[PDB]
């Protein structure tokens, strides 16, 4: 495609498991010449944070913000979402962060000050290709 | 998005404020401090009719102070800075329709009208003593039905920083419909008359005329379905510093029948005939009376537009 | 995003002087008259 | 695929440069009796309007809204 090689690109549904750790994907393996792509696109989310299962592609479950007292409140407000992700040795390393208002989230944890941390409320689609 | 994309927010909405306020909360309130800065006790009805001078930090006492947990950065200064910006909206939103306080909660911007009766007010030294000084000369920021004007008193330049130095009971302060101390801005569309054996203002008999407006500055205005429309007609001396015959001698609605380029034509016929002929016999019984022209809304709402004051023939 | 990130939120007597008039005698049917006259 | 036939999807990592510019992606040549389609989906974003640079797939600078 333009001078350029490709291959085809392959798509993955893929959810944080919780924990808040980040996601192992295993990079495609790609013909003799080629090196490595990944893009991560953003298909269903709130600002649940932990509180919630999007692992289903049928339905999401969303149980509300996490409050500083821990318990379990209303979707606070969002500003925005974070895909980063990095390729080392065979492994795609995804990591995420969900945006929301402040002055909700508790000042230690993995939803903290202002961000959802690699969230159980986030559904991306993962795709892979080779190019050079 | 376009440019019409408007949000609400964090910083000009409610959820925020609490009940609380920086000002001393007294029994002698609000009273004590309408006299404090000078508001005389013959006049002290307009205490709850105008507010502190929004020159001074005794007005942001309403307000949870901005230390506090939770509140809004609302100071003199930043009153100040969005005023000179020009963003009066901010201004409505954050500070206007949050005062609430001095006992009164209909808390608007001045219309003209209210400017005009705090010019007086202040000429008599009926108000604070800040506010006594302030409205005698300068530029007010008024707003009538939703749409902010600068008035003038006094003939001040065209770069004088615009004032608002206090904001009033929208029906407590009542307001003085003769213009002036306070000077607006009238518009005048620029508007063809076809004139020949057609267009006619001489005495005798009815007054018709078919104009000409032009859709792009009808649409700056607020002007884009060009039939919901409406005219008046006014015979009198206009006003020596606008123009607009404000109270004419003689008043008259009609209603037009025209539907033709890059521009729309709409028509005009008095009802002169058939009837008492008396706009001739008014409109010609003095020598300084003139002929103007309005445009309104259906229902007379509308930025009001204007044609010149005609003499005799359209001159 | 790091840690340095921040967000705006939405989150961070009364009676007068009509119970007095009532308390030394002020009947309520009558109660318009308490800020019409002083108390003794 | 269904009747209509395609070409495969091909991709780009792109953010906006500064200036609030509109950001030029030349189209791919299309093969002859077909034309050119475009979809922009949502990888990243925050509220920083210019007061940011994404340009890295690894991580995101905001600095917060002006």
């Amino acid at each position: 495609s333009d001078g350029k090689t490709k291959t085809p690109v392959v798509s993955t549904y893929e959810t944080f498991q919780d924990g808040g750790r980040a996601k192992t994907i295993n990079a495609i393996e790609c013909p003799t010449g080629l090196n490595n792509r990944f893009a991560a696109v953003v298909s269903s989310f709130s600002t649940a944070g932990q509180n919630a299962n999007f692992s289903s592609e049928s339905a999401k479950d969303s149980q509300g913000t996490t409050q500083k007292d821990g318990s379990k409140g209303p979707h606070a407000l969002l500003s925005g979402i974070s895909l980063n992700w990095t390729l080392t040795n065979k492994v795609w390393d995804v990591t995420a962060s969900i945006g929301i208002e402040s002055g909700i989230l508790p000042t230690s944890g993995i939803d903290s000050g202002s961000l959802l941390r690699n969230p159980k409320s986030l559904s991306f689609i993962a795709f892979q290709w080779c190019e050079n | 998005f376009n440019d019409n994309y408007s949000s609400t927010s964090t910083v000009y909405a409610t959820s925020n404020e609490a009940t609380d306020s920086r000002g001393s909360e007294h029994l002698r309130y609000p009273y004590l401090e309408c006299i404090k800065i000078g508001m005389s006790r013959d006049y002290l009805e307009n205490c709850v009719k105008v507010s502190f001078p929004t020159s001074q930090d005794m007005f942001y006492d309403a307000y949870p102070s901005t230390e506090s947990d939770g509140a809004k950065t609302r100071t003199k200064e930043d009153f100040s800075a969005r005023l000179l910006a020009g963003d009066y909206d901010s201004l409505q939103k954050l500070y206007i329709d949050f005062y609430l306080a001095q006992t009164t909660f209909d808390w608007e911007i001045p219309t003209r009208d209210q400017i005009e009766t705090l010019v007086n007010y202040a000429n008599e030294g009926k108000l604070s003593t800040a506010l006594n000084q302030e409205y005698i000369t300068g530029r007010f920021l008024t707003k009538e039905n939703g749409r902010y004007d600068i008035v003038n008193v006094g003939g001040v330049p065209d770069n004088t920083p615009v004032k608002l130095p206090a904001i009033v009971s929208k029906r407590g302060l009542m307001g003085t419909t003769s213009v002036v101390n306070a000077i607006p801005n009238e518009i005048y569309p620029h508007i063809k008359v076809y004139e020949g054996t057609l267009s006619r203002l001489k005495p005798g008999g009815a007054m018709i005329a078919v104009l000409e407006y032009d859709v792009n500055e009808l649409s700056k205005h607020g002007y884009t379905n060009l039939w919901d429309v409406q005219f008046k007609v006014l015979v009198g001396v206009p006003h020596a510093e606008t123009g607009v015959i404000y109270d004419p001698v003689y008043e008259e609605t009609v209603k037009p029948y025209q539907p033709l380029t890059g521009k729309k034509l709409y028509n005009v016929s008095t009802n002169d005939m058939h009837n008492g002929y008396k706009w001739s016999n008014t409109m010609f019984s003095n020598s300084n009376y003139k002929t103007q022209i309005l445009l309104t809304k259906g229902d007379g709402s509308g930025v009001k537009l204007y044609s010149k004051a005609y003499s005799e023939n359209f001159k």
